[PDB]
């Protein structure tokens, strides 16, 4: 779900309803500025949390000497043979030991799981 | 002096930035104080390690850690940190060549001491926080020789593994052939011997 | 020695074959993959 | 309570020489930051997360 | 060479060769005795298996070796395992039942179903028997034989848990009294 | 001015420095709460002096 | 008194030769350790490729840890058995263990064949370093 | 295992994958298209929504495999929610044949209506025993 700030005081725009017209309006409080909402979903939260570590992996980890290198998995965006592989190893995890690979060649940063 | 040097290079001070730049740049801490940010951490770390190895503006005991995945460079200069010297490995080769050994053999009437090894940028002090970012060879003769590749990115090499032991544990002959509580007990008793 | 052999006494029709043949196909693919190595 | 866990877990600060905690955004307000966007820009560096 | 190699992890590679060699009956039962001694040893099960797929081939090609394979499987079906978790032993015996079902598909129905009825009435959990009859009802099709229902039906009343079951009941009740 | 985060500074103009550092503290707490960073170990000897 | 005075004639000792095994025994032990390490590598690479499936009631990490633990325990017991079979009747280590006077079979296997797995809090050595047990290993190394 | 599932404390969080609160001003339509298919089926016989229901929709997604492991069904979860919250809430569930196991919830058309749904989510995900 998105986040909306006031265009007059830059504070949180909270959801609000006008029963007169039956539409969601994101209204600022202590400033009484209003905006026409469009998402129609004020709040969402995931429990199973099917989150992708590839979004959170950073290409610069190709420069880490402690990480292991492999030649068996060439890159896909440049074909570079050497890649650096590792595990997520965070919370929201410890259910998979799957490997995420980063293209070791500079100026590519192509990441992928297999 | 570290802060002056970092200001000279392209480090953006915290006051002189919009927050929008903080997303993609590496934060720079000095003794735990966030000083500013930098948009090219690798070159900065190479430069700082070069200076420390040359005994330039950075003294030897200063420790520099790059948390790559969290985009942080933490520089520590305060006292109380514990470190140990490690031989520097570059491109799977030691920087300690035979000429250093020759100069050290005639340590007397030459004044080529340990401090000249440190000044040569061959051996450097590493602390535990920086050990976290170190790929270390247990010994040059085997770990960095060619092989079915285990690791080909060693950064340092142990001088001798036996230097992990203390004073009273270093008088034990063949301590790696004992149950370790017996080594602990001998460490206790050697203080109580007669001599 | 014993002449021809009686085929097995059929007791039903295999509308589908058991998955042992599917396992055969997959392990045979693996044995090609290793032959490629 | 039924409404404390409704709004979700919140953050407090236990500053020195203060026998009680304080909410975080109060501390940011005390430092001269009135807009919530400025406070979050000091906390969250990427508003796409 | 393969059964004396024992270094083998290359067994996945030699499978097509092993199947073509297994087409010789004598080679097949040589593999059968080797698999017997291999699997029958303690602490064999630390793998996600392959030696039992060999038995699938063995019973696929040679009907004469049908009594042999069964006699091995029942032994493995009745051996007790300590280092294996209870659910793991359950899934292991499910895999052994899969091997029995594949053997049953080759026209060896009467002795395997007789053994199933035995260990039912004489022990093993009802879940394994229920899973077995589910697998049997999966692939069989009509018509059937009187003896096959004489052995398969009297084991099909001690449980009321699950349509091929009601379809089989509707067939055999009318046709096979 | 003096008690809260003195190592950042005690001048009357490090309010922005203190604000950024406190925001970084909150950011670290949130990264711990989202599980994107591991909790620091009290016995890890790099945390000792 | 009687047996202490007979022992002046018999005598009892313990030396290096009571800790040496036959060369065949050392080769067998080394082959066992080679095999066990290679199976641990097979379990690791099957886990890395997601080809490992968790056992019922266990997450994939617990499944993997139990697998490597049972592999290494199997290796330790096999090595200890081979080491104990190499012992001669004159081996003073065995002479002490058999009487129950001191030690036990596991001590013989540790002295002769393999010290085995070290455990703290009943699990393998933890990643005290950042995803490492020590700085001489690559990150995310679950080898023995 | 059937006895086992009847003893281990199962709460609504254990079976849900994600929850979402929508506005959805017109109850006879949905802001979600896939919802609309079976929602129009459920609004040919409106029950406690024959008049203007609250313009607040609490759609939750239920994990299929956790649903099957505990041998539950959609019907019993709807019944449990109705028992736990009386007639204050109208709960309308998709049929147990679509992959998206969905259970819309609204406040009854005889009673802040917004934050109370978040409180209801926090209450159900923790305190409710399926
Ligand atoms: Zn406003
Ligand atoms: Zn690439």
């Amino acid at each position: 779900v998105g986040i909306r700030f006031c265009q007059e005081c830059n504070n949180m725009l909270y959801p609000k309803e006008d029963k007169e017209n039956r539409i969601l309006l994101y209204a600022c409080r202590n400033c009484d500025y209003q905006q026409e909402a469009d998402n129609s979903c004020i709040y969402v939260n995931k429990i199973t949390h099917e989150v992708d570590e590839l979004t959170q992996i950073i290409a610069d980890v190709s420069q880490d000497p402690t990480l292991p290198r492999t030649e068996d998995h060439p890159c896909q965006k440049c074909g570079h043979k050497e890649a650096v592989f590792f595990q997520s190893h965070s919370a929201r995890a410890e259910d998979a030991m799957r490997l995420y690979y980063v293209c070791t060649a500079p100026h590519c940063g192509h990441r992928w799981t297999e | 002096p570290i802060l002056e040097f970092l200001e000279e290079w392209s480090m953006e001070n915290l006051e002189e930035i919009s927050p929008a730049a903080i997303a993609d740049a590496t934060k720079i801490f000095v003794n735990g104080c966030w000083v500013g940010i930098h948009k090219d951490p690798e070159q900065l770390m190479n430069t700082l390690r070069k200076l420390r190895r040359q005994m330039d503006i950075i003294v030897s005991e200063v420790s520099m850690i790059r948390d790559i995945r969290e985009r942080e460079i933490r520089i520590y200069t305060d006292a109380g940190r514990i470190c140990r010297p490690l031989l520097i490995v570059e491109k799977q080769k030691l920087l300690l060549k035979k000429r250093h050994i020759d100069q050290l053999k005639e340590r007397e009437y030459n004044n080529y001491s340990w401090q000249d090894l440190v000044a040569s940028g061959v051996v450097e002090y590493i602390d535990t926080l920086e050990e976290e970012t170190v790929m270390l060879a247990m010994t040059p003769d085997d770990l960095q020789e060619k092989e079915v590749a285990y690791c080909s990115t060693y950064t340092h090499c142990e001088i001798h593994p036996s230097m992990i032991l203390g004073v009273c544990a270093s008088i034990i002959p063949f301590p790696d052939h004992n149950q370790s509580p017996r080594n602990t007990y001998q460490s206790a008793m050697g203080k109580q011997a007669m001599g | 020695l014993a002449g021809p052999l009686t085929p097995p006494v059929k007791h039903f029709q295999l509308k589908r074959k058991p998955k042992s043949a599917t396992l055969r196909a997959e392990l045979l693919q693996k044995s090609t993959e290793t032959a490629q190595q | 309570g039924a409404k404390k866990s409704a709004i979700g877990q919140r953050i407090v600060a236990t500053l020195p020489y203060i026998k009680q905690e304080v909410p975080i955004i109060i501390v940011f307000r005390a430092l001269g930051f009135v807009s919530d966007r400025d406070i979050l820009e000091h906390i969250i560096y990427d508003f796409e997360d | 060479n393969l059964c004396c190699n024992e270094n083998a992890s290359e067994l996945v590679a030699e499978l097509s060769t092993l199947y073509q060699c297994i087409r010789f009956p004598v080679v097949a039962m040589g593999v059968l005795k080797w698999v017997d001694w291999t699997v029958s040893e303690p602490r064999y099960f630390q793998l996600q298996p392959v030696h039992l797929a060999l038995l699938d081939e063995i019973s696929t090609c040679h009907q004469l070796l049908h009594p042999q394979v069964l006699q091995l499987l029942v032994k493995l079906f009745e051996t007790e395992h300590s280092q294996l978790d209870v659910m793991e032993q359950l899934e292991l015996k499910k895999t052994l039942l899969d091997r029995m079902v594949h053997l049953l598909s080759r026209g060896y129905v009467l002795p395997v179903v007789s053994y199933i009825r035995k260990c039912l009435e004489k022990d093993t959990d009802i879940s394994l028997i229920r899973y077995f009859v589910t697998e049997v009802l999966d692939v069989i099709a009509p018509p059937y034989t009187s003896d096959f229902v004489q052995l398969f039906l009297p084991i099909l009343e001690n449980d009321s848990i699950a349509d091929p079951v009601t379809e089989f009941i509707a067939h055999c009740k009318s046709n096979f009294i | 001015q003096k008690e809260m985060l003195p190592h950042v500074g005690v001048s009357d103009f490090c309010e922005t420095k203190k604000a950024y550092f406190l925001g970084y503290m909150v950011h670290r707490l949130l990264l711990a709460a989202l599980g994107r960073r591991e909790l620091d170990d009290r016995d890890h000897y790099g945390n000792k002096r | 008194t009687v047996i202490n005075n007979w022992l002046l004639i018999e005598g009892h000792t313990i030396g290096i030769g009571d800790s040496i095994a036959d060369s065949k025994t050392y080769q067998d032990i080394q082959n066992t350790i080679k095999k066990a390490k290679q199976d641990v590598i097979e379990v690791i690479e099957k886990a890395h490729n997601n080809e490992l499936e968790p056992t019922p009631g266990n997450t994939l990490r617990q499944t993997f840890e139990n697998q490597v633990n049972r592999i290494l325990n199997d290796a330790r017991d096999k090595t200890g058995s081979s080491a104990q079979k190499s012992l001669s009747e004159y081996n003073n280590f065995k002479s002490m263990v058999v009487s129950g006077a001191k030690g036990s079979k596991i001590n013989i296997s540790q002295v002769i064949a393999v010290v085995g797995q070290q455990n703290v809090e009943g699990k393998r050595i933890p990643f005290g370093f950042k995803h490492r047990t020590l700085p001489h290993f690559i990150k995310d190394d679950y080898g023995p | 295992k059937d006895i086992l599932c009847r003893l281990e404390h199962t709460t609504l969080r254990k079976v849900t994958a994600n929850t979402a609160i929508y506005y959805d001003p017109n109850p006879q339509s949905t802001v979600v298209a896939e919802d609309q298919e079976w929602v129009n089926v459920y609004y040919e016989m409106p029950d406690f929504d024959v008049a203007r229901i609250s313009p607040w929709l609490l759609r939750v997604e239920l994990d299929r495999k956790h649903m099957t492991d505990r041998k539950l069904t959609m019907e019993q979860i709807a019944e449990k929610i109705n028992a736990g919250f009386g007639d204050d809430l109208n709960c309308i569930f998709n049929d147990d044949n679509a992959e998206k196991l969905v259970l819309r919830i609204r406040i009854m058309n005889s009673d802040d209506d917004d934050v109370f749904l978040r409180c209801i989510e926090s209450n159900m995900l923790t305190d409710m025993t399926l």
